[PDB]
RNA sequence: CGGUUGGCCUCGGAUAGCCGGUCCCCCGCCGGGGUCCGGUGCGGAGUGCCCUUCGUCCUGGGAAACGGGGCGCGGCCGGAGAGGCGGCCGCCCCCUCGCCCGUCACGCACCGCACGUUCGUGGGGAACCUGGCGCUAAACCAUUCGUAGACGACCUGCUU
RNA sequence: UGGGCCACUUUUGGUAAGCAGAACUGGCGCUGCGGGAUGAACCGAACGCCGGGUUAAGGCGCCCGAUGCCGACGCUCAUCA
RNA sequence: GCUGGGAAGGCCCGGCGGGGAAGGUGGCUCGGGGGCCCCCGAGUGUUACAGCCCCCCCGGCAGCAGCACUCGCCGAAUCCCGGGGCCGAGGGAGCGAGACCCGUCGCCGCGCUCUCCCCCCUCCCGGCG
């Protein structure tokens, strides 16, 4: 219970706002509703941000509070987050969501045909699997 | 006087030069206002209460917004104010945590309206200054004075209650 | 090509979806994002709006109508139209067989179902 | 959408659910609301009971048979709240009130369907967790509803049958995963198409 | 073969509280619940299709019982879907709550 | 008389927590626990899933082959809260076609244009033809009764 | 026409009054319309018959047009809020 | 465009540095749990095996109310393009010809010719490689 905490160095994911879909490091805490916030490697300059707008990830950086952008930037780079994230499966889940949003009409047709054939094969294997698993004649 | 988010202005003014004193003195105020028109109005209000000077026999020689000197460093702010309730008037000292002086004064205005039902025409801000951590009195700021501060976000209430409006799964509040 | 009166000259490759060379209005087509590079495709010069304009026969020399003209309701596909169709399809279709699944895509039709909304669809 | 919208009343707040239901049923949209005994009301049980007893006190003293009818079932209490939010003295409001249908428990055209949820009326979303609330079933039973024990036993039966069906569905899902692991070598050509366009993380 | 129109609902007339203006109609299109999604539908043709007793002539077909009132979407009405449309004749009040087709005609995509 | 223009065949729920899967105990070889392993801004995802329709003809390739389709027959089981439903076996009768990638051509290609497209053999009401299986009643009045009654109503009797 | 009445502010008698009597301006009477649920007088605004656009006062859970904003910060639990 | 000829901020380990302190880093002392070795909690203090604030002897470079969405007021210091909706009232505007089938006219903004040279794609092309 409570595996993720708001703390200095905690990396959050900005979900809505002007910086939506971004990664952010918590620099400091301003009074119970906002955090001083800076993503130097994700192109978000330092500002105040609501906890209602951020969602906490599992990454924690290491720097003292209210440090400068060069310190938070080199702490991001040493064990860079842009490769831990993106090969986290939250990030590729987002990536799949956006390419599914960008999917065109001819792409939609090809997805329909592929998914139809795949479901045919899976369904036939399921039928074979259960008709083989019904081979039970034990006392 | 209504509100918004406030800006800090410095308004410098003087009485008009009569042929008795050819060089009247200048006076300067820091005034937290929605815009410079309200800033000049509040200047004439305050300076008319303090000195025997009116907008007719006077002028604004400068009215300019003070920008925040360090808008990326979280500061403590002490506000000395006076206001009047439905009964008589009271002096008061509040403390805030903010990035900007005008942000802390706006915070003070919304807080006084919340806690004492006091209106902005009732409030008079008489001092505002930047307090360090070891000089604060209020526990709501001293609890944030901690270098290794850490807390969760316990009960995340869903906000997009209408996208979707009808779903099949109940939301989750633990994250 | 787009014709000289603003109307678009389209063809389905008629052996795929039974759409000949026709005109169609720009306001009443939806433009998708899939391309066929049709440089170096010979378009006959006799493929104009006068070529595509409708034909009339009624009525020669007669003013009163009680007998009926049971002919000319059968719109005849002329031989020049058939050979123009043959030529332009013979020079378009091998390029369509090149890219995959496009002939099945052009055989299919477009439709809306219980999910997709047209303001969210990317074309 | 031309199908019926089936909502589960359990865990929802009365007036908020009633407002959502009323606007839907005016816009069209045949709505069924099942399990109206699970609807919550904010404020403590005693003051909700007192509000209902003041409503019970409201009576045409010349002819109580003509007077306001105090329905006791939780389904009819919810229905009367939606009636209060509708324009029911008109033909349009009467058509909407007919387009709505409410039930205590889940009767068996609807026990084998998927029930939806309105998060803008859910108690966990709209109330602070340190606040008292009441249950429409308990309130109805103490203002004179007769049938909360039979509804409870029938709901227990329904929950047992739903557990059996859910275990069947879980075995089917395990079989489908096993079948993917079996024939992945002949759907690898089709799987990568779906991964390319955002289906199948 | 296939639908080719988006389904909307006649929600009511343009109105204040105690005055209704029957020349404008309010439409709720399925799937759109903000203005910047209503932007797509902003000039589309829309139709109230209905049946009656007598037969009417059908363009390109034989006479049947279907009748159509044509109109088009004119602009957005307030922060959550909800366009307002303008029909050739004002819509009958028995059509409130019923289906209106939005036809993807004149196209800008 | 008109609406409508694919379907979702279902855990219980918790919200300061959830969901899924396995190795060792217990319940007349399934369900329950305890490990252990995953996932959790829900991907075993309702922002989800399933169906997907231009039709045929020659011709290959894999998918299939333990199959498809018979409002075709018969039988069995489950469902009572409003069951009006769902599921499985045996008999025979047609096809190895339908699903995916290809080869080949043809169909009114109706000459830019609207109500097209389903549900649908929709619901309701009269009438005609056509066969197979069946059935041959009550109510009210009038009359009696007086447990009833202003009148109606009500309670009764009438070839054995 | 020479019965007036109401409202801000001032004001006389009266414990007071939707009471009686004055001053000033505006109204109602003679005036519909948007809002105040409802209402001669309040708030907005005064009106030929219409289309488009935009507003005032007032609002925007549903009745009921409009917040179905991932609105901001607080305060408050009432067994007559 | 202006402003404190914006405020902050980025990079140049900013460099000679000079200080200062806690929402106190390392190092140490003490207290707890993991195979004498590791991390968390309490005191110590001034850079250390983190950092923060102020003054520079001077800053430099890039950018510049930012095409990293931190915080303004603007446009003689402001222009181009596109989309939706509603609407089409009016009906003899000819100074010239002596109007001739029928005013493509006024004002305003433009382009070419009555000068001569070029050059680039062309073309009934003429024969065509
Ligand atoms: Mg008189
Ligand atoms: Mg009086
Ligand atoms: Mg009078
Ligand atoms: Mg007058
Ligand atoms: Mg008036
Ligand atoms: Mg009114
Ligand atoms: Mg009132
Ligand atoms: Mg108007
Ligand atoms: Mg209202
Ligand atoms: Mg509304
Ligand atoms: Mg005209």
């Amino acid at each position: 219970v409570f595996r993720r905490f708001v703390e200095v160095g905690r990396v959050a994911y900005v979900s809505f706002g002007p910086h939506a879909g971004k990664l952010v490091a918590i620099v400091d805490v301003i009074d119970q509703n906002r955090a001083l916030v800076d993503g130097p490697c994700t192109q978000v300059r330092r500002q105040a941000m609501p906890f209602k707008c951020m969602q906490l990830t599992d990454f924690i950086l290491k720097f003292p509070h209210s440090a400068h952008q060069k310190y938070v930037r080199q702490a991001w780079q040493k064990a860079d987050i842009n490769t831990k994230w993106a090969a986290t499966r939250w990030a590729k889940k987002i990536e799949a969501r956006e390419r599914k949003a960008k999917m065109t009409d001819f792409d939609r047709f090809k997805v329909m045909k592929a998914k139809k054939m795949r479901n045919r094969i899976i369904k036939n294997e399921v039928k074979k699997l259960q008709k083989a698993a019904l081979l039970k004649a034990s006392p | 006087k209504a509100s918004g988010t406030l800006r800090e202005y410095k308004v410098v003014g003087r009485c008009l030069p009569t042929p008795k004193c050819h060089t009247p003195p200048l006076y300067r105020m820091r005034i937290f206002a929605p815009n410079h028109v309200v800033a000049k109005s509040r200047f004439w209000y305050f300076v008319s209460q303090l000195k025997k000077m009116k907008k007719s026999s006077g002028e604004i020689v400068y009215c300019g917004q003070v920008f925040e000197k360090s808008p990326l460093r979280v500061k403590n702010f002490g506000i000395w104010l006076r206001y009047d309730s439905r009964s008589g008037t009271h002096n008061m000292y509040r403390e805030y945590r903010d990035l900007t002086t005008a942000g802390a004064v706006t915070q003070c205005y919304r807080d006084m309206g919340a806690r004492h039902r006091a209106r902005a025409h009732s409030i008079q801000i008489m001092k505002v200054e930047e307090i360090a951590a070891s000089k604060c009195r209020r526990p709501a700021v001293k609890q944030f004075h901690d270098s290794k501060i850490k807390f969760p976000l316990p009960h995340r209430v869903l906000r997009r209650q209408h996208k979707p409006r009808f779903t099949t799964k109940r939301p989750n509040t633990f994250f | 090509k787009q014709l000289a009166s603003g109307l678009l000259l389209v063809t389905g490759p008629l052996v795929l979806n039974r759409v000949p060379l026709r005109r169609t209005h720009q306001k009443f087509v939806i433009a998708t994002s899939t391309k066929i590079d049709i440089s170096n495709v010979k378009i006959p010069k006799h493929l104009t709006d006068a070529y595509f304009k409708k034909k009339k026969l009624r009525k020669p020399r007669h003013q009163e109508g009680e007998i009926f003209d049971t002919e000319k309701e059968k719109y005849e596909i002329t031989e020049q139209r058939k050979i123009d169709q043959k030529a332009v399809d013979s020079q378009i279709l091998p390029k369509i067989k090149a890219i995959p699944q496009l002939q099945g895509y052009l055989r299919s039709v477009f439709a809306l179902t219980n999910g997709i909304y047209p303001h969210k669809l990317v074309f | 959408e031309v199908q019926v919208l089936v909502l589960d009343g359990r865990g929802h707040l009365l007036g908020r659910l009633a407002a959502i239901v009323a606007k839907q049923v005016l816009l069209g949209r045949k709505v069924v609301v099942v399990r109206c005994e699970g609807i919550n009301i904010s404020g403590n049980f005693y003051r909700n009971k007192l509000k209902y007893l003041a409503f019970l006190r409201k009576r045409m003293n010349t002819n109580p048979s003509r007077g306001p009818y105090h329905f006791r079932a939780p389904s009819r209490i919810f229905w009367r709240t939606v009636r209060g939010m509708l324009p029911h003295k008109t033909k349009r409001g009467q058509a909407a009130l007919d387009r709505l249908k409410v039930f205590d428990g889940i009767p068996p055209p609807y026990d084998k369907k998927k029930r939806m949820v309105v998060p803008a009326a859910l108690k966990v979303v709209r109330l602070k967790p340190t606040r008292k609330f009441a249950y429409l079933g308990r309130l109805a039973h103490e203002v004179g509803w007769k049938y909360q024990a039979v509804t409870a036993t029938l709901e227990e039966k329904r929950k047992e049958k739903a557990k059996i069906h859910y275990r069947k569905k879980k075995q089917l899902m395990r079989l489908r995963k096993q079948a993917e692991k079996n024939v992945e070598k002949k759907i690898d050509k089709y799987t990568e198409v779906l991964k390319t366009h955002g289906l199948l993380v | 073969s296939g639908r080719l129109w988006s389904k909307a609902i006649f929600a009511g007339y343009k109105r204040g509280l105690r005055n209704q203006r029957e020349h404008t109609a309010l439409l709720k299109i399925e799937g759109v619940y903000a203005r910047d999604e209503t932007e797509f539908y902003l000039g589309k043709r829309c139709a109230y299709v209905y049946k009656a007793k007598n037969n009417t002539v059908t363009p390109g077909g034989k006479p049947n019982k279907t009748r159509v009132i044509w109109g088009k979407v004119t602009r957005a009405h307030g922060n959550s879907g909800m366009v307002r449309a303008k029909f050739r004749s004002n819509l009958p009040a028995k059509a409130i709550g019923h289906r209106i087709r939005v036809m993807l005609y004149p196209s800008r995509i």
